[PDB]
């Protein structure tokens, strides 16, 4: 468990029968998941930068 | 009263003869007669008509609210509702400062009388009237979110909070960024109340990144709530961006030391030690107007421990799960797993015959039309975002400063 | 051009279907009552027309649509950030200094 | 469901447009029970906190509905079913209360089917709030497996072309400009 937490073993511990199963995940499923996360982050950062133009074009700040 | 009658006649003449800018500058003029003379404004409202006559009526009403002589609020509220229903504020966008001050005074009165339930709709209508597009954020939103938080009615807010409003109003130079900070803090609180931790964290982060040269309690509370939401959702304090801020962070980091200690103990990952620290610092977190966020942090720590077990275990018994997560028994672990499965935070199954919980491998292969539809939904947000970006870029080209450098 | 290109191909096949349909209609009234291997095969091709698809083909067909659809989403993001970059560059000259 | 959602929207609108700022007790009861029906625990809790104590003291039915909501929050299904069937609900509350009962039944059934590969017959009966043997026959007609020796229950876990073409056209048009 400590090695999995640190890494470089890429394994799953089936403690029911006490069998150590290696993890071989498909690249596509991981790729699609993180691509969707990137798009959500890109949209969120798009909103934030879009918001930043508001306070500068309209001169909004603490007096 | 003669001066008030002359002012009413001038407003009527400017309205009937199509003098929009003359009426706007008359409203924006000194108006000492309205300030010094009172007890005759009711006749002014009664005699005056609607549309831009109603804009003059709104100016007189703002003069009224600027004075402590405000009488029966019931009669005032009915007149305000009638004005809003019959509002033709084609030129209220010029006198934005007066309307912002009116909204602030109304919200202050509502807080004083502790009746924030009805002001939500009035402030929603005010926001709708004032803003040019749905992509505009004004100071009225801060008061609206404050009323929603005080009334514990987050239903109206969520529609208008789920929309990105990228156009701040100057309020003719009267927009103090205190309203910006209040809006973001209250929106984060509202999203936290609705268990929308991601948007609450985003609002708190945006509030923290506001460039301010002075310390304010609202800002410090926003930072503390940001720490709490970061602990709940991500299990750790998200690093503040190098897009950064001003003295805000420099002075907050010394100040919010107890929340940083809580975050450190959370990073130590010990529910017992975390609870001991919380009991030690109970009075410190009591200065938050809410202690439930600490229990939510503890529950999130338990869920994070369960998820870390799933990331390492394929099938784990209830007894060993309770022992590792330090639970009172297998029943509590079973209930926690069931609740997490109901919320969609984990994919697992429990075998009560052998007392084992099978942490199933991720079954989502992403081969359904729902993912395709979701991708197409994000598309239309991006296409609309690009169209808005192109529209602003065209508007930038209209600016003489760019043209002068080009020519 | 891409859609007209497929429009011509569909029109070519559509014309062929009309010739077969007219021939069957004429055979029902006159012509040769049965052109033997031709109408027999023509009926077989109307039975082969619904190409039977199983779970795996729809699995792979949706697999291909999602992959390039994600690629299409990436292309839109790449175009959007360039417009954002152009907007930022113009905005940094509009009011901002340095 | 759709009618319940429309009623909830109408009640929310009436609460927002309340003349004196206080809605009628039937409206508040309908709002609370419909929030319980949709499992919207946060909204129900906030609405209960918003209700003044004068209504709660003058209407013990509201307190009973709040106790039922608290039971739902704790997710003690036998206690939930016992509390729902213990208090008499008025004509405006009884049908939506029974709808909440049915929703709870379906939710517990789905949770047992998903999370529980095996479950004790008594535990399943408590979760569904129904007697053991007829629950066993109901899950047998549901195509499930039950072991009589160990009293264990083994549940069995269960875009049009026009829209696509419009999306494909929007692919080109965005990239064409």
């Amino acid at each position: 468990t400590q090695l999995i937490l640190e890494g470089l073993i890429s394994a799953r511990v089936d403690s029911h029968s006490k069998i150590l199963y290696a993890r071989d995940v498909d690249q596509r499923s991981t790729t699609f998941e993180k691509s969707l996360l990137m798009g959500k982050e890109f949209q969120r950062r798009a909103k934030a930068m879009m918001l930043r133009a508001a306070v500068l074009r309209n001169q909004i700040h603490v007096k | 009263a003669s001066a008030l009658e002359q002012f009413v006649n001038s407003v009527r003449q400017l309205s009937a003869q199509g003098q929009m800018t003359q009426l706007c500058e008359l409203i924006n003029k000194s108006g000492e007669l309205l300030a010094k003379n009172l007890s005759h404004l009711d006749t002014v409202l009664g005699a005056l008509d609607v549309q831009e006559h109603s804009l003059g009526v709104l100016a007189v009403l703002f003069v009224k609210f600027s004075m402590p002589s405000v009488p029966d609020f019931e009669t005032l509220f009915s007149q305000v509702q009638l004005f809003i229903s019959t509002c033709n504020g084609e030129h209220i966008r010029y006198a934005t400062d007066t309307f912002a001050g009116l909204c602030h005074q109304l919200t202050n009165a509502l807080v004083e009388r502790k009746q924030p339930l009805r002001g939500i709709g009035i402030l929603k209508q005010a926001i709708d009237k004032m803003q040019m597009n749905t992509n505009q954020l004004t100071s009225i939103h801060a008061d609206l979110c404050q009323l929603c938080l005080l009334a514990k009615c987050f239903k109206p807010a969520l529609p208008y909070l789920d929309v990105d409003m990228m156009d701040i109003c100057k309020e003719n130079g009267a927009y103090d960024a205190k309203h910006f900070l209040c809006y973001y803090y209250y929106g984060g609180m509202i999203y936290t109340g609705l268990k929308n931790f991601e948007r609450a964290l985003y609002f708190y982060e945006q509030a923290i990144t506001t460039p301010a040269m002075a310390v304010s309690h609202i800002m410090l509370e926003s930072y503390k709530k940001y720490i709490l939401v970061s602990l709940i959702l991500l299990g750790k304090v998200q690093q503040l961006p190098k897009y950064t801020s001003q003295i805000v962070g420099r002075f907050i980091k010394p100040l919010s030391n107890a929340y940083h200690e809580l975050a450190q103990v959370y990073s130590t990952n010990n529910p017992s030690e975390l609870r001991n620290l919380v009991n030690k610092h109970s009075e410190t977190f009591t200065r938050d107007n809410n202690m439930g966020l600490v229990k939510q942090c503890l529950s999130s720590l338990y869920k994070k421990n369960i998820q870390r077990l799933t990331k390492t275990f394929l099938t784990l018994s209830l007894q060993d799960m309770a022992s590792r997560v330090q639970l009172s028994g297998p029943q509590e672990a079973e209930k926690y797993v069931l609740h997490m499965i109901e919320d969609g935070e984990i994919f697992a199954s429990i075998n009560q015959k052998d007392g084992m919980v099978s942490f199933h491998d991720n079954p989502e292969k992403y081969n359904n039309p729902a993912m395709l539809h979701n991708i197409d939904q994000e598309m239309l947000k991006c296409i609309e975002l690009d169209e808005r970006l192109k529209a602003m870029d065209q508007e930038i080209t209209v600016n003489p400063q760019f043209v002068q450098k080009s020519m | 051009e891409h859609l007209i290109a497929q429009h011509s191909a569909i029109k070519m096949l559509h014309s062929r279907v009309k010739l077969i349909l007219e021939y069957v209609k004429a055979s029902e009234a006159g012509e040769v009552p049965f052109n033997h291997e031709i109408l027999r095969e023509a009926y077989a091709l109307c039975h082969c027309l619904p190409v039977l698809s199983t779970d795996k083909f729809k699995t792979d067909f949706y697999d291909q649509c999602n992959d390039v659809g994600l690629m299409a989403y990436l292309g839109t993001i790449t175009k959007t950030c360039n417009t954002m970059n152009q907007f930022v560059n113009k905005f940094n000259v509009l009011y901002d200094r340095q | 469901a759709f009618s319940f959602k429309k009623l909830l929207d109408q009640c929310e609108n009436q609460e927002l447009e309340a003349p004196g700022g206080i809605a009628t007790p039937p409206v508040y009861g309908q709002l609370l029970a419909l929030y319980l029906l949709h499992n919207d625990m946060n909204n129900a809790r906030y609405l209960w906190k918003r209700i003044p104590p004068a209504i709660k003291s003058a209407n013990s039915e509201l307190g009973g509905i709040w106790s039922v909501g608290q039971r739902i929050w704790q997710r003690d299904f036998p206690g939930i079913y016992t509390t729902i069937n213990a208090h008499q609900w008025s004509e405006t509350v009884q049908p939506i209360m029974e709808a909440l009962r049915d929703a709870t039944r379906r939710r517990a059934f789905a949770l047992v089917s998903q999370a529980y590969t095996s479950i004790i017959a008594d535990d399943f009966a408590a979760f569904v709030g129904l007697p053991v043997e007829e629950a066993v026959k109901g899950i047998l007609e549901q195509g499930w497996q039950a072991d009589s020796t160990t009293r264990m229950v083994l549940p069995r876990k269960p875009i049009p072309n026009e829209q696509q073409l419009a999306r494909l056209t929007d692919y080109v048009a965005f990239l064409e400009n």
